[PDB]
């Protein structure tokens, strides 16, 4: 009871890991989406003005 | 004034980045990565606790949802203001 | 006996062994949270700062 | 006018010490090539995670 209880666990663990790998893939990504589009743009924007 | 008092505030995040805060050498970074892992670790373990497995009651564990948390919260506060994402990768 | 208690020697060592990948796991879990963790406290400062 | 000149340097001058704070802060966000430890480990997006 104890091994098929922890296959149920095994995949409510490996459900959040296969994830994880997935979106630290992109993380670097998505900052960088904001950073050279939003924040930067704001960053630069303060001077001229 | 109160942005050149900010510029001043996040011209230390980088600064402390620079310096390797090191306790026993094993660094501050490593150190802190293995009590935060530990604690996130905990939680995890309370996660996958096996509720048939457990003799007594089973207990729902949201104060180690909460507390554990902030505590780890609090660790991992310490843990990226001390050090740089470089050194931790 | 014998016969169960083989078993057991070898399902002791099997509880012990899988408990371990589980928390290999675990430790992995923590790590990768961790990381996604520091991405998103490195969104919030560069939306405040924004 | 004269008074109003040398306080319009003063204020200029201050526009120019708000634009020295900007470009000092723009080389933290504008860090996105962190394919080295030798530049400044500033953000963690500005890495590679491979």
């Amino acid at each position: 009871q104890l091994v098929e209880e922890t296959q149920e666990q095994v995949r409510l663990l490996i459900k959040g890991n296969s994830a994880s790998k997935t979106r630290l893939c992109r993380s670097p990504g998505e900052v960088l989406a904001l950073v050279q589009r939003k924040v930067v743009p704001t960053f630069e924007a303060v001077a001229p003005q | 004034q109160r942005l050149q008092n900010q510029l001043r505030r996040l011209q230390d995040m980088e600064r402390k980045a620079k310096v390797d805060v090191t306790f026993g050498l094993e660094p501050v970074v490593l150190r802190d990565v293995r009590t935060a892992c530990t604690l996130r670790a905990q939680f995890l373990q309370n996660l996958l606790l096996p509720q048939a497995k457990r003799g007594s009651l089973p207990t729902p564990h949201d104060d180690h949802f909460g507390t554990s948390y902030q505590q780890w919260l609090s660790s991992v506060e310490t843990l990226l203001t001390n050090h740089p994402p470089g050194h931790v990768l | 006996k014998g016969d169960f208690d083989l078993q057991i020697a070898k399902q002791d060592y099997y509880t012990a062994r899988q408990e371990l990948v589980l928390n290999q796991l675990i430790k992995q879990k923590a790590s990768f949270e961790l990381l996604q963790l520091s991405y998103e406290i490195e969104l919030r400062k560069h939306r405040d700062i924004y | 006018q004269g008074i109003l000149n040398a306080m319009i340097t003063k204020i200029s001058n201050e526009l120019q010490a708000l634009t020295d704070e900007v470009t000092q802060l723009m080389m933290f966000f504008r860090h996105s090539n962190l394919g080295q430890g030798t530049n400044p480990l500033v953000f963690l997006s500005q890495f590679s995670l491979e």
